[PDB]
């Protein structure tokens, strides 16, 4: 079992992370940064691999073992996983994870809608994709409008994993109509909801224009 | 600098047979422990299987027990993974790893070493390369992109302007669409002042298809 | 011969012998099976000592300074005896 | 650059006690297992005891056990053998010995001077010098009798006589004080011709003795 | 006590030699079986220890072997400096033990002794005691008897030998023979002879002297 499955710190807070120990076995914890393979951070419970910094650090007490990151940076925006080995017969079992999420101010979207391109309706499918982007925090909703009537259930977002760098989000909301319906109507509207925003805000375009 | 590259990676039957290979270099591959680790989708890492760096022994996790087979080439820096009898919960991606402690140890150190990762995804349906559409801009900063829609299996890989174009690229996680194929958007943001100037091409490739695709992405002239 | 001693050496338990050594100096669970662990390497000479060394090699991290350092290896050239084993003749212990 | 350096030994009557010390130098002592071995005169090496470096580790040959005490004092670097209820069969050369490595097992590997240990109820005396009479080549001799303690030294004509000569080993007589001979091989032709002297020297006694060989 | 033995306990050989001396210990040992040398006089060098491995400096004509029980060293080119004795040990246990050892002698043709007796000295038997000496010089092998007659009676416990090692020019012992007793005793007899047996002699020689 690994606790907290989420967590969210300002950058130079202090980051605790652990793991119950199930008879003697060997101790470690990865870092698994956005696009990115796994990294060893502590390995046999309380040693430091080479290249980490000593803001990285572990311990154990008895039936628990804990990871700790003191001068917290936007870099360590990350899913940390705690694993641990039996001695021979080796058994490998790793923790649920920890979800990392570095703090920043508030940060508005940028929004944007992008009709579908004439090459898409020459395939018979009409994709319209609306952008938000850079924004903190995750929370943020997306209600699409045609001829100003409220769809539901056509449309699928995705959103990206915490930059790195800003610690910012981005996302995308596709609204996926056939070519025939997409031709029907003529106005378009994502309206997105979010802290940063005073009011709501809409884009939207007319279909030929 | 120690490198571990999968390959093999892509759609299997199930009930059918895929073979996983990891090629090592920078360091003496003969001297270390290796295993396999995999992470399913929207979900942790768990520990496939390892092979000793002594001996060649082989040990499984228990649900993996008796339909996967890891192995160690002698005359090649070389470690595979057979997946004889997979199931749907297969589907995952699966990384290559390296012992932090070399063989002959009682200690264990981890895994210091790990593979990009290979995609192995467990299902009856048939690959397809994918349709790649512009996201055309403006019509301050201007936002274009690049839809690659309707492929199978995943992934796709998406660069702009072959590698120069970095900054303010934003590549979504794909989506699985009803039909059962993928797709996904990758954006990035640009100076509106030189929309009219400036050349962006997104370039696209899936790897189970032998699909390479490049696509000007231009404002559109109303 | 030596690659016997390879794979004995990855499939043994030698924590407990860690600890029995180090609640030993702080001054049993640790020690059956510690001796159990090593008796795998009974009469065995040169895997005797690479178990030894491995102890040693293992615990160089954690002593905090050359004192302890000796403290500790006295202590581990003990432990076959103290098991009712033979400890190898000569063993470097300098890592 | 081991160095082990012993002292003490010596004469001492049967049921006395003697204490033998060694000091050591150029290893960790404090690690180190020590042991005793000697060797008495003719005979072969006799392992008698060791004691671990802390002093908790003791053993004993059967020969030995409950007459001798190993100790040792690590502060001083020094390893230390109580000699009691001693007998004429202890008489030999005492050796401090260090193994090759810090175990239990490790093998004795530096020896240190080695020490006499003489075990007699007898008193000094001075020997009784004898010849021993001509009567191709011919024979002569010195018998030099009833002496103690060892040696005695023997030359013929105060060197001069080299080839040909044999001074046996002593041996011990059943009185406790030794004798040996030393005999000479020359030419028949010489005998009349040449005057043959033997020089018996005794150092604990301050005796010296050129007796005169004549057939 | 575990008793090392040592086969055999002497051996005469040449420079260019293969020579294997043997030691069965009472028990099993493993591999803790030690080989030592010692030259008269000194202190003994370790040869081999652990049974295999030779120690710093032990030149690689000195080999050893064996594992439990039976043991083994070899010398692959015997060398002049190789002639010595020779002891095993072990340190599987304690108390630790050395075998009985092995003398190394050099061989050579074999050698009649020259024989001589020596009656007591007249100063001597002023004393209260007679000693006959029995010469045996410049002889090999070391095997030799030495029996002696009193009125042609033979004579036991009275009698000392003494042997010298064997020397540097011709590689022969000398050995001599001492019987004691009493002028009183002495005088009450006649004839006194020593015989000397050995192989290098086709029939056992007699030196005798009448009082
Ligand atoms: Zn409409
Ligand atoms: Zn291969
Ligand atoms: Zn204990
Ligand atoms: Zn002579
Ligand atoms: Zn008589």
């Amino acid at each position: 079992t690994q606790s907290p499955a989420t967590l969210s710190l300002s950058p130079g807070e202090i980051a605790t992370l652990s793991c119950r120990a199930s008879v003697s076995s060997y101790l470690a914890w990865y870092q698994l940064k956005p696009g990115q393979a796994p990294r060893l951070l502590i390995y046999d419970a309380s040693r430091r691999a080479a290249g980490i910094p000593a803001r990285f650090s572990g311990s154990e007490s008895g039936t628990d073992f804990t990871l700790t990151i003191s001068s917290l940076e936007p870099e360590d925006s990350a899913v940390y996983y705690c694993h641990q080995r039996s001695n021979w017969p080796p058994v490998h079992t790793f923790g649920q994870g920890t979800k990392l999420e570095i703090k920043r101010t508030v940060a508005a979207p940028s929004v944007f809608i992008f009709p579908p391109s004439d090459e898409q309706l020459k395939s018979g499918t009409a994709s319209v994709v609306c952008l938000l982007n850079n924004f903190y925090p995750r929370e943020a909703k997306v209600q699409w409008k045609v001829d100003n009537a409220l769809q539901s259930g056509n449309s699928q977002e995705s959103v990206t994993e915490q930059d790195s760098k800003d610690s910012t989000y981005s996302l995308s909301s596709t609204l996926t109509l056939s070519k025939a319906d997409y031709e029907k109507h003529k106005v378009y509207a994502c309206e997105v909801t979010h802290q940063g925003l005073s009011s709501p805000v809409t884009k939207s375009f007319n279909r030929g224009e | 600098e120690v490198q571990l590259v999968e390959s093999g990676g892509g759609v299997v039957q199930p009930g059918g047979s895929l073979r996983l290979s990891c090629v090592a270099s920078g360091f003496k591959f003969q001297n270390y422990g290796m295993s396999w680790v995999r992470q399913a989708p929207g979900k942790g890492l768990e520990w496939v299987a390892d092979i000793s760096g002594s001996d060649e022994s082989t040990y499984y996790a228990d649900s993996v027990k008796g339909r996967f087979t890891i192995s160690r080439d002698t005359s090649k820096n070389t470690l595979h993974l057979q997946m004889s009898s997979p199931r749907a919960e297969d589907t995952a991606l699966y990384y290559c790893a390296k012992a932090t402690a070399p063989a002959g140890k009682y200690y264990y150190y981890g895994m210091d070493v790990w593979g990009q990762g290979t995609t192995v995804t467990v299902s009856s349906a048939s690959t397809k390369g994918p349709s790649v559409f512009p996201l055309a801009p403006s019509s301050g900063t201007a936002a274009l992109g690049c839809l690659v829609k309707d492929y199978f299996p995943e992934p796709v890989t998406v660069s702009w302007n072959s590698g120069a174009l970095t900054s303010g690229v934003h590549t979504f996680p794909a989506v699985l669409q009803s039909s059962g194929l993928y797709s996904l958007s990758s954006v990035v943001t640009v100076p509106s002042s030189s929309l009219g100037t400036q050349t962006y091409i997104c370039n696209v490739n899936h790897k189970p298809s032998n699909t390479k695709v490049d696509k000007r992405v231009e404002p559109k002239s109303c | 011969a030596a690659r016997r001693c390879q794979s004995q050496l990855e499939r043994a338990n030698l924590r407990p012998c860690e600890q029995h050594l180090m609640q030993k100096i702080q001054r049993s669970q640790h020690q059956e099976r510690c001796c159990n662990e090593l008796n795998e390497f009974e009469n065995n000479q040169r895997c005797m000592c690479e178990a030894l060394q491995q102890i040693m090699e293992n615990q160089s991290d954690r002593l905090q300074g050359r004192q302890q350092e000796q403290q500790f290896k006295r202590e581990l050239r003990n432990l076959p005896q103290q098991c009712g084993l033979r400890a190898p003749q000569r063993c470097d212990l300098d890592v």
